[PDB]
């Protein structure tokens, strides 16, 4: 669903699907080709 | 303690419109997605549509269009579940599910069930006889007793043993539908001192016709 | 533990080059299949490095800490269990040490009285902490081994702002090339300057009789040079380019 984001006081706008791809576990968030977050971890149990 | 309610039946006509009711409490209503769970008897769960409620949008299934029709009321928090033209094979136990999500989606909680029997027949309140072997043999020591069941619709009937006083010993046994209507019989096992102290009666409520037939053995 | 050792001779400061090591993750921020410029303290290509080797031939020398500093170390063995840091290396100021007692990591910051030439079988007393860290189990053994070397341990300590990270990558292979990146591990929040550092080296026996095996390290520099890094679909650098080098 298309909803206001705010993850650790990172805000951004969009849908929350699922991961495929493997990533660090010490990531906190991710980029795209634009320099913008296409991918965020959860702060409270470590899931992407 | 978050408990979702439904109701226990429900009697429509093939070529009508039924509409159930699951009824949402001890959270707000729209922060979570309903979903509903059809079961069908012998071909397991099958998956109706899924609705957020805040914003009335519906995701169907491919096989389920045009047949159901999802709305909600935001106000008395109860969401809500229309279908159009029902057949045969659409006769089955409805459910109603909270998705809690985080990260995979579970069925956190579960309603009560609503069985929905789609038929033309006309609800016929149910005729109860009493079963007694009538003599013994004396070769035992308990004493078997029963009652009939018989002429009713729609299934199912609530049958109990001297008003729910004997929980132990009791068998419930399942309809055969004949010629529109239906047969159940029930058996219960007391001892020797139970039968001269105690009556043993049938008492049989069903609840769409709302009569109590209470007939002793 | 204050008496020294009478087997150790001085050895000379030869030098090895490091092909294309010294690269690590600069973030923890995921990039997929682009090309990123990243400004950051590195070591250059085609460099030099100073060749140590502990085998009755010991070295410990003892190298100034300006900003940043590379350790890659070719153990078999397991000689070095710990370092030292710190600037006066007396108990005036602070300094920062890592205790390794084979069960846990432990690190910690208090004042730090010193010996001369300390060695383990590393302070007289300690007082005024201000830091501890007690890391994550695992089991090492002590067992003294001589032969060749089937094991690569690569350690990055560097002090950006008061922050003192950690980043080390272990792979199985006296200096084999190749390229790799370093995963992250721990960051400490410290904020105490470094100007100085020196080897800690465990030893064993059948400080005074206590012997060494076989086993080198490598210390290397650090300096303002750009690299231009390349990205995978899993995020594993395969690719790093100086650009003042060529």
């Amino acid at each position: 669903k298309c909803v206001n984001f705010n993850f650790n006081g990172l805000k951004g706008t969009g849908v929350l699907t699922e991961s495929n791809k493997k990533f660090l576990p010490f990531q906190q968030f991710g980029r795209d080709i634009a320099d913008t977050t296409d991918a965020v971890r959860d702060p409270q149990t470590l899931e992407i | 303690q978050v408990q979702l309610q439904q109701p226990g039946a429900e009697l429509v006509r093939p070529g009508a419109s039924v509409k159930l009711s699951c009824k949402a409490s001890g959270y707000s209503f729209t922060r979570f997605w309903m979903n509903w769970v059809k079961q069908r008897p012998g071909q397991g769960l099958e998956w109706i549509g899924m609705i957020h409620p805040s914003d009335s949008e519906t995701r169907l299934n491919q096989k389920f269009k045009d047949k159901a029709t999802l709305t909600v009321d935001k106000s008395s928090t109860t969401a809500y579940m229309q279908l159009s033209s029902p057949t045969s094979e659409d006769s089955a136990v409805y459910y109603c599910a909270r998705k809690d999500y985080d990260y995979d989606a579970w069925f956190a909680y579960w309603g009560q069930g609503t069985l929905v029997t789609v038929s033309a027949a006309k609800t016929t309140p149910p005729s109860v006889y009493p079963l007694a072997p009538g003599s013994a043999a004396q070769t035992n020591s308990m004493v078997t007793l029963g009652c009939l069941v018989k002429g009713y619709f729609p299934e199912p009937v609530t049958v109990t043993w001297n008003s729910g006083s004997l929980s132990s010993g009791v068998h419930t046994f399942p309809a055969v539908l004949q010629s529109d209507l239906y047969t159940l019989s029930s058996s219960v096992t007391v001892p020797s001192s139970t039968w001269p102290s105690e009556t043993v009666t049938c008492n049989v409520a069903h609840p769409a016709s709302s009569t109590k037939v209470d007939k002793k053995i | 533990q204050c008496v020294n050792l009478t087997t150790r001779t001085q050895l000379p400061p030869a030098y090895t080059n490091s092909f294309t090591r010294g690269v690590y993750y600069p973030d923890k921020v995921f990039r997929s299949s682009v090309l990123h410029s990243t400004q950051d303290l590195f070591l250059p290509f085609f460099s030099n490095v100073t060749w140590f080797h502990v085998i009755k031939r010991f070295d410990n020398p003892v190298l100034p800490f300006n900003d940043g500093v590379y350790f890659a170390s070719i153990e078999k063995s397991n000689i070095i269990r710990g370092w030292i840091f710190g600037t006066t290396l007396d108990s005036k100021t602070q300094s920062l040490l890592i205790v390794n007692n084979a069960t846990n990591v432990v690190i910690k910051v208090c004042e730090f009285q010193f010996c001369n030439d300390p060695f383990l079988d590393v302070y007289s007393s300690a007082n005024n902490c201000t830091f501890e860290y007690v890391s994550q189990p695992f089991l090492m053994d002590l067992e003294g081994k001589q032969g060749n070397f089937k094991n690569l341990r690569e350690f990055v300590f560097k002090n950006i702002d008061g922050y003192f990270k950690i980043y080390s990558k272990h792979t199985p292979i006296d200096l084999p090339q190749g390229f790799s990146a370093l995963e992250p591990l721990v960051d400490l929040p410290i904020g105490i300057n470094i100007t100085r550092f020196q080897t800690l080296l465990a030893l064993h026996r059948s400080s005074s009789g206590w012997t060494a095996g076989a086993a080198a390290y490598y210390v290397g520099y650090l300096q303002p040079r750009t690299f231009l890094l390349k990205y995978n679909e899993n995020g594993t650098i395969t690719d790093a380019v100086d650009c003042a080098l060529d």
